[PDB]
């Protein structure tokens, strides 16, 4: 069947189907291929993830309008649990109804665990009817782009080569436009609407033109007293509801949390998106498009070579090379995204942005490990893909000289170095951990190597954390740090990072220390294993010519000692094995040292997480309880769906096992001998085939158990998060 | 749950115990079990190209073997997998049942 | 011919034997132990190894008989008791030991 | 349906000749080398992919590649 | 050779009693092989496929499923028994095809008439990168 | 004290794991006769406890609200606080072991590749000149220096690249 | 005399060969006109365990 290409539909095998899925968005290798016509492809494609985005919206929405209970929610949010969609299966029994129903609605239902409702409440919803309203919004503005895909690919409506290659003019447009306007609308709505929906007062369309965000209006706005608008703010005996305890302020620089909400203020985001509409508007002012002033792209590059010669040439040569290469350009988009998503994990617990998500433990927690999870996979890709330029879109006599070839040049050096800091964390990381297991097991805990990381605590003694006694700038009050800042934000933040009853900076020990360094190991060896698949993309000693080959292949043959997973491939197949590991220690950590402090047990992390059996024992074996029961022979609880899901992650985990152990030559064999049976029988053999049965090549193979692998290890951890957090209900 | 889960609390509380050893045979039983996957899913053809890398550095040094390092051949890197495999399944039995079984109940 | 049969066996038990254990857990957890496998439900009790038992329990009465008793009391008698503990007491064999049984074959 | 190339670095040994099961490859004169023998390629529909060809060629780098392609019944192996 | 042995469909066969290993409906739909040769007494040999038979003295024929099971049939006679085998193709439609010893000369030993095929004149290596030839096939020919 | 820990002499858990592990010994001492050999056994292992703790008190160590002691690593504060036995000098004790090692493995490595044959002597090794190098190695930082600033340790550009 | 001395040490400097920028013994040189006449023995084995390859007179040059 594939019309892309002829060479795989003349496959008389199974390999036809399998590949052809594979190979489908992959416009490169395509058959009868343009450069002109590959970007208008793209440039369709890409109006379609937009429809499934926007349509994906539309369905929480609609199915939590619909099914939830967002009115009873905002009345009491602490206490009341959301919905999230209903449930409907015939194959339930009488006890599992009577079970799942838990919720105020009559069917049984599934308790939400993204922060949907603490996100919409917060931003000025507070009806199942301004849902409904928004539902229908999405799914037009997901047709519009769906239509635009298609109309964007006619003969006319088509746009050139040229266009698409204009850089100057499409970053003053996003930059401008997308970003900055962009945000500053959204404060614009955090100042029209959402700020007054939190002061009491109804916005919306009715009477959004009628109404004033500031009884003085835009006249301080005109007259330069902008600081009118940060005069009487909120106080902290405030409910997020009502007008009691209410101010007039929309634009102001309190800092710290919100006392009943334990959250940012949100005259403070709202400020926040205005300063960065600013900055992105100006920015986008930058490059030259169409008139005499701005600047060039390919000008600065060619400047910016150091005189002396420590690079070289310098960045000369890599325009060209940058915007003629796609998966340069996509490298670095993952490379920032990855980080990024990162980011909004890391700063999130922090500082909760949203009302009532610091007491929803288990929203908390979900939104860490899905993003973080996320932020490896994506981070994996830009490597990835980043080899991939090296085979197909590096020319070396136009990057002579270059900063990249001058990397590619000395990599010996690179790998080696990278592989002294993996084995370096490994060692004596390792050694302590069973040093202290050992150690403690001949009942001296006393003789534990327990080393405080003196570097962290430095930082939050110098960012407003008196516990450690450093008396460092901004913990002393003497120092001008602390005298300017201490009219605007300190007051507020100085509160909450010295309270220890939050995730703001928590206190650090010695077992704090030893994740942080295992974590390391880690990112060190991960980017090794995936900067040696790009670096030696091109050739090895082993192999010289790879490019020749590409960059997905199985092997050389057995010869020359043996050539089994040499591609860029199998690197990156090999690095997402230590982007789980990596991850699971980073998430593991993040939820013992929460639960301690929920639990208000935060000696149980400080005692126990500096030797491993502590993590077998008080971790992982003792949170497995209330989620283990949720079958038992005498009767289910409402985490019986999460027992199933946690052996359904432990089962797909193990099938992968057979794809990655056993390799095809056992199975070929095996298939001959069925098709001898099918043949032989006397009415089977009637039937017969369309295609040839055989069996996964060697590369599906690697990928398919990699894939039962990353689903058991992500559906089993699930489970175990959300039943052991739920359960205790701390 | 009734297998694992429960006969695991006597090996886990043997830290201060003359059982403590089996504790300790419980979890590098584990550690040589995972050790073994990293032969079994791998390839000697990643490996013999990080050695090249390795011995630059031993050859800018000046200190280099004379005997060439090699990767292992393909045979023995599932044989060695295999034996890393079943050393840390069945030793990890042998640590859950004696200090089950020892500590009577 | 022989690998060909020998692969439809494995399938046919893997199926009727593994699938048999599967099926006691979705019914659990849906709310329906009354579907389950078990003594108290569909039993599957091993018919022909309880006829043994008895047979070689009863075989100093008449195909044995100048037996003072039987070869093991895992077939059939009384509890030996010595120190406080059991010894050996006979063996029950029902639905669990039915699919354990099929599941080593 | 794979592609097989040898390079101007044969010296005629015919061990490539001698180890491909499938009489892919044949020996042709040459004026190139010492023993005036070249290999050849003629019937590549007939290649497998075995690679033993590769792995008798002697020279510093192979003077011989199987660069892998679309597939075929015959490159299969498939007796059905 | 001297001119192509064409292929005669009734010469004695082996004394085998048959096994599993034999055709399969491939064979009577796209193609099969089938070999010949001539012995000076007779033997036993181990066939590709199952297990020993007896051939016998004079001509001997056979019929397979592949082209290797064929070529491994040459080996094993070539050097144990010191042989010269010639095996053709069979397609469904009738048509005949005589493959191995095309020239009469084993490929293994050089010969006038045959002309170069697939041959570059250049080093490996030393081939362009492929963003030359990024939007068609093939950076090796 | 530093980092809001206090020493261990002055902590009340350090000495109240003091009064727990002996308290199971004393527990397991009662079993035993007086002038038997397990009795002895456990006796010593009271005595080593015993000096276990007092001379990590003695020592300066700083023990946290678990009661276990604590190290520290920046020599700043180490030198400041008087706690650099602990991680700042032993980090000196063992690079000039480490160095040993490579400075006699670096040497045996050169000098067997200067003579024919160089093969054998690594899995047949030459114990004389082995044993010569390694009660050489006294002074190694001496000869690195004196090899680094000479310009024989590195190889230049003799080694094998890929590309 | 077309090429280098017979047993005279050379450097290698094709960039595909496990022996680059590394010496090795010249064991012949052919003059009858052969593209690749230089034959180069080293101790050290390839991965596939041969030691010895034919060079040409450009891909050689002098030792160190
Ligand atoms: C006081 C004199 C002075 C100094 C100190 C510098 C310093 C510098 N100039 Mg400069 N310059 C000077 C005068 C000076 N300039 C003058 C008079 C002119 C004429 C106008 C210029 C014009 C000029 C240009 C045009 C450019 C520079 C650039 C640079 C920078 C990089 C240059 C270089 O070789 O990279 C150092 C060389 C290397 C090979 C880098 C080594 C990388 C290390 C080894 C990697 C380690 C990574 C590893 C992961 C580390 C661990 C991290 C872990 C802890 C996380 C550097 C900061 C460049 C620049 O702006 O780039 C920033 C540049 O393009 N200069
Ligand atoms: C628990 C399992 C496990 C362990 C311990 C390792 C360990 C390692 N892997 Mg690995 N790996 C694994 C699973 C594992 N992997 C799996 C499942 C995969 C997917 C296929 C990979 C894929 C993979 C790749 C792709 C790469 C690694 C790399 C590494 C090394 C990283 C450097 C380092 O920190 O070494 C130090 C850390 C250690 C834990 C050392 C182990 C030795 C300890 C000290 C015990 C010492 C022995 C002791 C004296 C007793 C011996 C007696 C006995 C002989 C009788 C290290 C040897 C990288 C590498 O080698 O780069 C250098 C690399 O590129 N691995
Ligand atoms: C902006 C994001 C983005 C974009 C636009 C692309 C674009 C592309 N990538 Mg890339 N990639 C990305 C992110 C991205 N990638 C990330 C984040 C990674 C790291 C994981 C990769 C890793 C990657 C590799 C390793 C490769 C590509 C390839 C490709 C090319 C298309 C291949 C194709 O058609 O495959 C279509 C493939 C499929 C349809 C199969 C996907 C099936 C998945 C794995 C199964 C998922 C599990 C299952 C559904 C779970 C269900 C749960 C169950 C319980 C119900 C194309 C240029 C290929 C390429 O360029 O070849 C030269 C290639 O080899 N990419
Ligand atoms: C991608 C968005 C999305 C997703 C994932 C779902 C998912 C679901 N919808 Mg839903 N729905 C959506 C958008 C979405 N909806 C929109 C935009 C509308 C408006 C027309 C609806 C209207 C709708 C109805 C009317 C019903 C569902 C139902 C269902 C469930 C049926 C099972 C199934 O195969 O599907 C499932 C939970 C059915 C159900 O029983 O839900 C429990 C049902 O009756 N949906
Ligand atoms: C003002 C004019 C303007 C605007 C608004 C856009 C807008 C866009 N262009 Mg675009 N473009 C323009 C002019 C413009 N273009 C011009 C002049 C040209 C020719 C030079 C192009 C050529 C062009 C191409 C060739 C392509 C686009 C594409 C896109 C889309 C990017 C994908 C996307 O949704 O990212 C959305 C990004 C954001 C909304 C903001 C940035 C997101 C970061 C991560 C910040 C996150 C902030 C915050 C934390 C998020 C919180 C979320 C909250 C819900 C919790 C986007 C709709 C792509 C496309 O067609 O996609 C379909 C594409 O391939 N543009
Ligand atoms: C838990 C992991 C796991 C599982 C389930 C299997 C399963 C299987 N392996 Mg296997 N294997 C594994 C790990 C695993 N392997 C590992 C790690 C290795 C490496 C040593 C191997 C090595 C290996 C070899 C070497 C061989 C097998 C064989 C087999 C098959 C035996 C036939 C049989 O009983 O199947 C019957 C089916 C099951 C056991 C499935 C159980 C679950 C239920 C019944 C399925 C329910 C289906 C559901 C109702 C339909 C849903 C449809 C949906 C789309 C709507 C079977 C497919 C043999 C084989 O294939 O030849 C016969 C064989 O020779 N395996
Ligand atoms: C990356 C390694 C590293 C790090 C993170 C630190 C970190 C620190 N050192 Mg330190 N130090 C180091 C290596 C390091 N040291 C080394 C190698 C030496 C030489 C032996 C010193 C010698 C040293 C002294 C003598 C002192 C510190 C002090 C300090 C602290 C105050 C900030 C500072 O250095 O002044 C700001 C530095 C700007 C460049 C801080 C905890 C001071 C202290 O005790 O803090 C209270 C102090 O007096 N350090
Ligand atoms: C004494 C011999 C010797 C010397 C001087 C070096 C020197 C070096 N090695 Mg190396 N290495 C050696 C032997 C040696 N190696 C052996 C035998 C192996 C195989 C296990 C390795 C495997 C190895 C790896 C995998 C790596 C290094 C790396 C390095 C560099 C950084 C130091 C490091 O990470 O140590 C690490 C040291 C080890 C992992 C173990 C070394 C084994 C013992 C302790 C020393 C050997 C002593 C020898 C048997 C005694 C002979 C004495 C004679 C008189 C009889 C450095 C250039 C790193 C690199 O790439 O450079 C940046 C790196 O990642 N080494
Ligand atoms: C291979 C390759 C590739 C890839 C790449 C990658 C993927 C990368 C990575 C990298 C990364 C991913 C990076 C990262 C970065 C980051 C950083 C570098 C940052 C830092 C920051 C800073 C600088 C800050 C500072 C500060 C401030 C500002 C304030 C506070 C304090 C502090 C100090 C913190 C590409 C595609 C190109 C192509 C070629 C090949
Ligand atoms: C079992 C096995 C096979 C044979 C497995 C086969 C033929 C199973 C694939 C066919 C079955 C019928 C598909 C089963 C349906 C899937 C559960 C769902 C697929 C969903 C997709 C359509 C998306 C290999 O070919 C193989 C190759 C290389 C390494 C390891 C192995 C290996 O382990
Ligand atoms: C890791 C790995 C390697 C590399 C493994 C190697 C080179 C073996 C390393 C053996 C070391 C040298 C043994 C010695 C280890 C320690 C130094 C012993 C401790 C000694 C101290 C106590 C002194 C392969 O070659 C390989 C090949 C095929 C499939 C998978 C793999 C594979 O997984
Ligand atoms: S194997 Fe290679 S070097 Fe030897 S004769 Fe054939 S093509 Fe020439």
């Amino acid at each position: 069947f594939p019309k892309f290409s002829q060479g795989l539909a003349q496959d008389p095998s199974t390999r036809r189907i399998w590949y052809g899925l594979a190979t489908a968005h992959d416009f490169e290798s395509h058959d009868g291929m343009t450069e002109e016509n590959l970007y208008q492809k793209i440039f369709a494609s890409h109006f379609g993830q937009l429809a499934i985005i926007f349509l994906w919206t539309s369905g929480n929405l609609f199915h939590v309008a619909w099914q939830g209970n967002f009115e009873q929610w905002v009345t009491d949010p602490i206490h009341v649990r959301p919905i999230a969609h209903a449930i409907w299966d015939p194959h339930f029994g009488q006890p599992a109804v009577e079970a799942f129903t838990r919720g105020g609605a009559s069917g049984p239902v599934n308790i939400a665990t993204s922060g949907v409702y603490q996100w919409w409440y917060t931003i000025g919803l507070r009806s199942n009817q301004e849902l409904y309203v928004s539902s229908v919004f999405l799914a037009l503005v997901s047709a519009v782009f769906l239509f635009a895909g298609w109309l964007h690919l006619q003969p006319n409506f088509q746009p050139s080569l040229s266009w698409f290659k204009d850089a100057e003019s499409r970053l003053n447009h996003h930059l401008a436009g997308l970003f900055g306007v962009s945000s500053l609308a959204w404060t614009g709505h955090l100042v029209h609407v959402a700020i007054p929906e939190s002061r009491g007062q109804h916005v919306g369309w009715d009477n959004f033109l009628s109404v004033l965000p500031h009884p003085q209006g835009l006249t301080p706005f005109w007259s330069g007293n902008w600081a009118a608008y940060a005069q009487n703010p909120d106080t902290a005996s405030h409910a997020f509801g009502t007008a009691d305890g209410s101010g007039t302020a929309i634009l102001t620089f309190l800092g710290g949390f919100h006392p009943q909400t334990q959250s940012l203020w949100l005259s403070d985001m709202a400020h926040h998106h205005l300063a960065i509409a600013v900055l992105f508007i100006v920015a986008g002012h930058m490059y030259r498009t169409n008139f005499g002033i701005g600047h060039r792209l390919e000008a600065i590059l060619e400047a910016h070579t150091p005189p002396a010669g420590g690079l070289g040439a310098g960045h000369k040569g890599l325009f060209h090379t940058v915007n003629n290469s796609l998966h340069f350009q996509l490298g670095l988009a993952l490379a920032s995204v990855g980080t990024i998503t990162s980011l909004v994990a890391q700063h999130m617990y922090s500082l909760p942005p949203y009302a009532y998500l610091a007491v929803d433990f288990t929203t908390q927690a979900s939104l860490y490990t899905h993003h973080q999870y996320i932020a490896g996979f994506i981070m994996c890709g830009a490597f990835a893909h980043g080899a991939i330029f090296f085979i197909r879109d590096y020319d070396p006599e136009q990057n002579k000289g270059n900063v990249l070839a001058r990397v590619l040049d000395h990599k010996e050096a690179i790998i080696s170095h990278l592989s002294w800091v993996s084995l370096f964390l490994g060692f004596h990381t390792l050694g302590l951990y069973v040093h202290n297991d050992v150690v403690q097991a001949f009942g001296t805990p006393e003789k534990q190597i327990l080393i405080e990381p003196v570097f962290a605590q430095w930082i939050q003694a110098a960012q407003g954390k008196s516990l450690y006694g450093f008396d460092l700038l901004l913990a002393s009050s003497s120092s001008p740090a602390y005298s300017a800042g201490q009219s605007l934000w300190l007051p507020g933040w100085l509160e909450a990072i010295n309270n220890n009853q939050n995730s703001l900076f928590l206190t650090i020990g010695p077992g704090d220390f030893l994740v942080h360094h295992a974590i390391a190991l880690g990112l060190h060896t991960t980017t090794l294993i995936l900067v040696k698949g790009a670096l030696d993309a091109r050739g090895s000693k082993l192999m010289p010519d790879k490019k020749d080959f590409g960059y997905s292949f199985p092997c050389d043959g057995p010869g020359r000692g043996g050539t089994c997973d040499i591609s860029a491939y199998d690197a990156f197949y090999l690095a997402v094995f230590w982007m789980l590991n990596t991850i699971g220690w980073v998430t593991f950590y993040w939820h013992w040292k929460h639960l301690t402090l929920w639990q208000g047990n935060v000696s149980q992390f400080d005692e126990s997480s500096t030797y491993l059996m502590g993590w077998l024992r008080d971790y992982l074996w003792l949170n497995s309880s209330q989620l283990i029961n949720g079958y038992n022979p005498f009767g289910m609880n409402s985490l019986s769906v999460w027992a199933w899901t946690f052996l359904f992650g432990h089962l797909v985990y193990a099938t992968g096992f057979m794809f990655l152990i056993s390799w095809r030559g056992y199975w070929q064999e095996l298939i001959e001998t069925l098709v001898w049976a099918h043949e032989k029988t006397p009415l089977a053999n009637l039937v017969y085939w369309k295609d040839k049965p055989v069996a996964l090549s060697i590369v599906q193979a690697r990928l398919v158990g990699l894939a039962h692998f990353s689903v058991g290890y992500i559906f089993t951890y699930a489970a175990f998060l959300i039943a052991s957090t739920a359960g205790r209900f701390g | 749950r009734d297998f694992l889960w429960a006969q695991s609390s006597q090996v886990i509380q043997s830290y201060g115990s003359a059982l403590s050893a089996y504790g300790l045979m419980f979890l590098g039983a584990h550690f040589v079990w995972a050790f073994s996957l990293m032969f079994l899913f791998s390839g000697r053809g990643y490996w013999q190209e990080l050695i090249e890398s390795i011995v630059w550095a031993h050859n800018k040094l000046r200190v280099a073997p004379s005997i060439q390092p090699r990767a292992l051949s393909i045979t023995q890197g599932r044989a060695v997998g295999v034996a890393h495999y079943l050393l840390g399944g069945i030793a990890t039995t042998w640590s859950f049942f004696l200090a089950r079984i020892i500590a009577v109940g | 011919a022989i690998i060909s049969h020998l692969n439809w066996v494995s399938i046919f038990l893997g199926f009727h034997s593994f699938g048999l254990y599967i099926h006691n857990d979705t019914m659990s957890a849906l709310g329906r132990p009354q579907d389950m496998f078990s003594d108290t439900a569909i039993q599957l009790q091993p018919v022909f190894a309880q006829w043994i038992q008895n047979t070689h329990f009863t075989a100093p009465q008449l195909t044995a008989p100048n037996a003072l008793a039987a070869t093991s009391l895992t077939w059939g008698g009384d509890v030996v008791a010595v120190g406080g503990k059991v010894a050996m007491m006979p063996i029950a064999l029902g639905t669990s030991d039915f699919l354990v049984h099929h599941i080593h074959a | 349906a794979h592609v097989v190339k040898i390079y101007d670095t044969c010296i005629g040994c015919t061990q490539c000749v001698r180890a491909c099961p499938l009489d892919v490859l044949e020996m042709v004169p040459w004026d190139g080398c010492k023993a005036a023998q070249m290999a050849s390629s003629p019937r590549t529909e007939d290649c497998v992919g075995c690679k033993r060809c590769e792995t008798a060629c002697p020279t510093d780098f192979l003077s011989v590649r199987v660069y892998l392609g679309n597939e075929s019944t015959r490159s299969l192996g498939l007796a059905y | 050779p001297w001119k192509q042995p064409e292929l005669d469909p009734d010469t004695p066969s082996p004394i085998f009693g048959g096994s599993t290993g034999g055709l399969l409906r491939k064979a009577q739909v796209e193609e099969f092989y089938v070999i010949t040769w001539e012995s000076p007494k007779e033997q036993i040999f181990e066939m590709p496929t199952g297990g020993a038979a007896i051939m016998r003295k004079g001509p001997n024929l056979l019929k397979f499923a592949r082209k290797e099971q064929c070529m491994a049939l040459t080996t094993q006679l070539r050097s144990k028994f010191r042989q010269t085998p010639c095996f053709y193709r069979v397609y469904a439609d009738g048509k005949v095809q005589y493959l191995h010893p095309k020239d009469g000369v084993y490929p293994e030993k050089v010969n006038a008439g045959r002309v170069g095929v697939n041959q570059n004149m250049r080093s490996i290596g030393k081939n362009v990168d492929p963003i030359k030839v990024v939007k068609f096939t093939g950076s090796e020919p | 004290d530093i980092a809001g820990l206090t020493p261990c002499s002055e902590s009340k858990a350090y000495n109240k794991l003091e009064r727990k592990e002996l308290k199971v010994l004393d527990k397991r001492l009662k079993q035993y006769e007086p002038g038997s050999a397990p009795y002895l056994a456990l006796q010593a292992t009271k005595e080593r406890t015993e000096n276990r703790f007092k001379t990590y008190a003695k020592q300066g160590l700083l023990c946290g609200n678990d009661g276990l002691p604590h190290l520290i690593s920046d020599p700043g504060l180490a030198l400041r606080f008087n706690h650099a036995g602990e991680v700042f000098i032993p980090t000196f004790g063992f690079l000039y072991v480490a160095g040993y090692i490579g400075h006699v493995g670096r040497q045996y490595i050169i000098l067997s590749k200067e003579d024919a044959k160089p093969t054998d002597k690594e899995i047949i090794l030459d114990v004389p000149l082995a044993l010569k190098l390694a009660f050489q190695g006294w002074a190694w930082p001496l000869a690195s220096i004196q090899e680094l600033r000479n310009g024989s340790l590195l190889e230049k550009d003799e080694n094998i690249t890929v590309s | 005399e077309i090429g280098p001395k017979r047993g005279s040490l050379v450097k290698v400097l094709r960039p595909e060969s496990y022996w680059y920028n590394q010496v090795g013994k010249v064991v012949s040189v052919d003059q009858s006109g052969i593209r690749y006449p230089v034959v180069v023995r080293f101790e050290n084995q390839n991965y596939a365990g041969v030691s010895t390859n034919n060079y040409a007179l450009d891909e050689i040059e002098e030792v160190k």
